[PDB]
């Protein structure tokens, strides 16, 4: 608020500062465009996905493990392990602070929906309807894309799985 | 009303607007000190001998 | 058509840096009207009341106050410009990697699988319409990763191998469209006791029935 | 004390002329019907409901406001409808037909040459 | 989208290697990408013509 930092209660300072024309009402102008555009960021990273996926029950993803980043159903927040080691490393004289339009439990569960909808459907959800094919089937047609033939991911598939399950 | 005059306008499209400000107020002025004090005897400096 | 009934029924990103501009421009000169502390807005008022040595006094206080205010409409345009050119940037990437190309990058030229896009010009920019495929109406199959035959192990060329209950085919992976399972569209490595999820079904030779 | 800025949410005079205010981060018992408390104010004027929709007037921490039920009404926005892959360990889905669709994209390119 | 979204081609914009797939977590006012990469390893020299 210009007025209540400059002035500040005193009313023989908002008659001084009155002279001064509209150089508050810029101020609150621009603070409150930068304050609409840190919500529209914010949509646009993560909100782009039509529907809220869900893993299906089982996990038989041909070996693949992917339980450090898959939600934590046993909490308030439901965020995943690796979600949970990162959140914990991270009144004035007219001076406020506005919350985000988006919660980070909305943010999350829009985070969840993306990973269950690569694991489930590879690269189709986000062109269009969500098709499942299997995970293997889909790590296969992965290697294919750069460039390595596909018989090498089937007769690699235990020793493929250990070492991503190693690096996550 | 107040919104249509923050906004120098007769039509307001739909949106949110911040109109003004909401601040309550104070009654009645507490002057708080201490106990023990005295007149303070400026009779030995404007009637020294 | 629908391009059309729809506009001529949403260029607020245009709407937007026209207001701007206009409403700082505004501000610029509804300063020209303020005292800053000084006794008039007019420089013939103190020009009038006022002996030269008093009205430098309050001549100084109006400089100061509307140099003030200009310097900080040409501040603002500088931070606004800024802002103009990334997006100038961004089009003329646009124009070049989605109408004199085909792109593959997901999510740039439209939602969906890139074809084709057209460009129309704006007030103040560009309209990109662009044109993509979107696959329709899916119906479940079975899979298998590998065809077992004669023991050795069978993978496809480019399809999927799919199943409708009782027989095997081979599809290509965006359209449904199943072929018979040769040895024309499948290749062969190793054999069928290393992949995991291969299933029993013949590899038809063209030539042995042919030729015989 | 507990000072803050008064937003004014309307569906629009082209609508309806019914209001509601949101008194930021105040305390909603300091206020000076429908008194409705959010992590982002004291909301007066609409009516807290149960259902979910898709978010309409953005209010804060979750919560928007629409005129539907009028009136003004607040609730968490949705973040989307729900759909479940049935993913299987041999299962594929594989399209049959295709939709050519069309959009546009709006850019702006230039501002005004001013001179002073 | 590029990443997560799709399979990229374009050098480095997701890791050091081939691109295989990307996963994303949320960080406080911020994203997190874990990028899957594949790198050739133990190689043997040849002739070739
Ligand atoms: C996925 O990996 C995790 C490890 O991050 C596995 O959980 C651990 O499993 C070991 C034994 O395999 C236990 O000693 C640990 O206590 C487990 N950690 C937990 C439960 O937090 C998990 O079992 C793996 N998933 C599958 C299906 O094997
Ligand atoms: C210095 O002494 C004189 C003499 O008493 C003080 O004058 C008295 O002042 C009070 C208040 O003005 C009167 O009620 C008395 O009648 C005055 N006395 C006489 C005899 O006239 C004077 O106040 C003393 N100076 C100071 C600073 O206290
Ligand atoms: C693919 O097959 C699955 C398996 O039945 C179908 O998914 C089920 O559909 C029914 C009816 O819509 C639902 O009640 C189930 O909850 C779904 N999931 C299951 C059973 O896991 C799906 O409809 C089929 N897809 C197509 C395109 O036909
Ligand atoms: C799977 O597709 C095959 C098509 O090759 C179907 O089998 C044929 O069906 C037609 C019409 O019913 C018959 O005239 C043929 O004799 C069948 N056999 C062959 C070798 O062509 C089969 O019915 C389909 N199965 C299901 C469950 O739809
Ligand atoms: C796929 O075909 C092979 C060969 O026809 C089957 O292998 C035979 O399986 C039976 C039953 O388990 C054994 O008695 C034979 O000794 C096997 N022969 C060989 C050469 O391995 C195989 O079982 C078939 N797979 C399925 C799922 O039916
Ligand atoms: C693929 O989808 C198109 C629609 O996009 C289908 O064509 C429509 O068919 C209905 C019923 O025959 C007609 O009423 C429409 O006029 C057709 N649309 C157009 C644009 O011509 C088509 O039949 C579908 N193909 C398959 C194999 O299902
Ligand atoms: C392939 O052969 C080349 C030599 O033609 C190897 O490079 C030699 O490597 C040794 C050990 O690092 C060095 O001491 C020599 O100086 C290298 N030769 C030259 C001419 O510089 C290379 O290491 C071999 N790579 C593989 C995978 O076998
Ligand atoms: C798939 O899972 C089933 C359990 O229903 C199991 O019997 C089968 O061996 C699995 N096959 C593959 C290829 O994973
Ligand atoms: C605005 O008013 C016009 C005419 O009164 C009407 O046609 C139009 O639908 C109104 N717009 C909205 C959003 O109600
Ligand atoms: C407002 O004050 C009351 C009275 O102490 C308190 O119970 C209530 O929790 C306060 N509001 C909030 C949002 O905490
Ligand atoms: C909304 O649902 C909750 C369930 O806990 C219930 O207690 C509450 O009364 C409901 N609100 C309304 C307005 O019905």
């Amino acid at each position: 608020d210009c007025t209540m930092y400059i002035c500040g209660d005193s009313t023989e300072c908002s008659n001084l500062l009155l002279q001064y024309g509209s150089f508050c009402t810029q101020l609150n102008r621009a603070l409150t465009g930068i304050a609409v555009e840190q919500d529209k960021n914010t949509q646009e990273v993560f909100a782009q996905v039509k529907q809220i996926y869900k893993t299906p029950p089982i996990k038989d993803f041909g070996g693949f493990n992917f339980s450090q980043i898959l939600p934590d159903p046993s909490k308030p927040s439901k965020r995943s392990p690796i979600e949970d080691l990162l959140f914990n490393k991270v009144k004035f004289n007219g001076l406020t602070v506005l919350p985000p339009l988006l919660t980070d439990e909305m943010i999350a569960q829009y985070t969840s929906a993306l990973l269950a909808g690569t694991i489930t459907s590879g690269w189709t959800f986000g062109a269009g309807p969500a098709l499942q094919i299997p995970f293997p089937m889909q790590m296969a047609y992965r290697f294919n894309g750069i460039g390595v033939t596909q018989n090498v991911l089937y007769e690699n598939q235990k020793l493929i799985a250990n070492q991503f399950n190693s690096a996550i | 009303s107040e919104t249509k005059c923050t906004l120098k306008s007769f039509t307001v499209e739909k949106g949110i607007y911040q109109t003004s400000n909401f601040r309550v107020q104070p009654t009645e002025s507490i002057v708080r000190f201490p106990n023990i004090t005295n007149l303070c005897p400026f009779g030995e400096v404007f009637n020294a001998t | 058509g629908k391009i059309q009934d729809s506009l001529s029924s949403a260029l607020g990103k245009l709407q937007n840096v026209v207001n701007q501009n206009a409403q700082a421009l505004n501000t610029l000169v509804k300063q020209l009207s303020s005292n800053f502390g000084a006794i008039s807005s007019v420089l013939n008022d103190i020009l009038s009341r006022l002996d030269p040595p008093e009205a430098e006094v309050q001549i100084d206080r109006l400089i100061t106050g509307r140099l003030q205010s200009l310097q900080t409409y040409v501040t603002q345009q500088l931070i606004r410009a800024a802002e103009i050119r990334a997006s100038a940037n961004l089009a003329a990437t646009k124009m070049s990697e989605c109408v004199l190309g085909q792109s593959k990058r997901v999510d740039f030229c439209g939602k969906g699988y890139h074809l084709m896009s057209f460009p129309q010009s704006a007030p103040h920019g560009v309209v990109f319409l662009h044109v993509t495929y979107v696959p329709a109406q899916e119906k479940n199959f079975t899979t298998a990763p590998a065809i077992c035959h004669d023991g050795k192990a069978h993978f496809p060329r480019e399809g999927v191998f799919v199943s409708n209950g009782t027989h095997w085919f081979v599809t290509q992976r965006n359209f449904y469209e199943p072929q018979i399972i040769t040895t024309d569209n499948t290749f062969v490595s190793g054999n069928c006791d290393v992949v995991i999820g291969i299933v029993n079904n013949t590899v038809y030779d063209p030539l042995q029935p042919e030729l015989d | 004390c507990s000072f803050g800025g008064v937003s004014v949410i309307t569906p629009g005079t082209n609508t309806s002329n019914q209001v509601a205010v949101l008194y930021q981060g105040v305390n909603c018992t300091e206020v000076p019907s429908n008194v409705f408390q959010t992590r982002a104010g004291c909301l007066i004027g609409a009516e807290h409901v149960n259902n979910s929709y898709e978010c309409d007037i953005p209010i804060g921490a979750g919560i928007c406001a629409s005129y539907q039920t009028q009136s003004i009404i607040a609730y968490t926005m949705s973040l989307g409808a729900e759909n479940s892959v049935a993913y299987s360990n041999n299962s594929i889905a594989i399209p049959t037909n295709f939709t050519i669709s069309v959009t546009t994209e709006i850019l702006p390119v230039s501002m005004t040459k001013t001179s002073v």
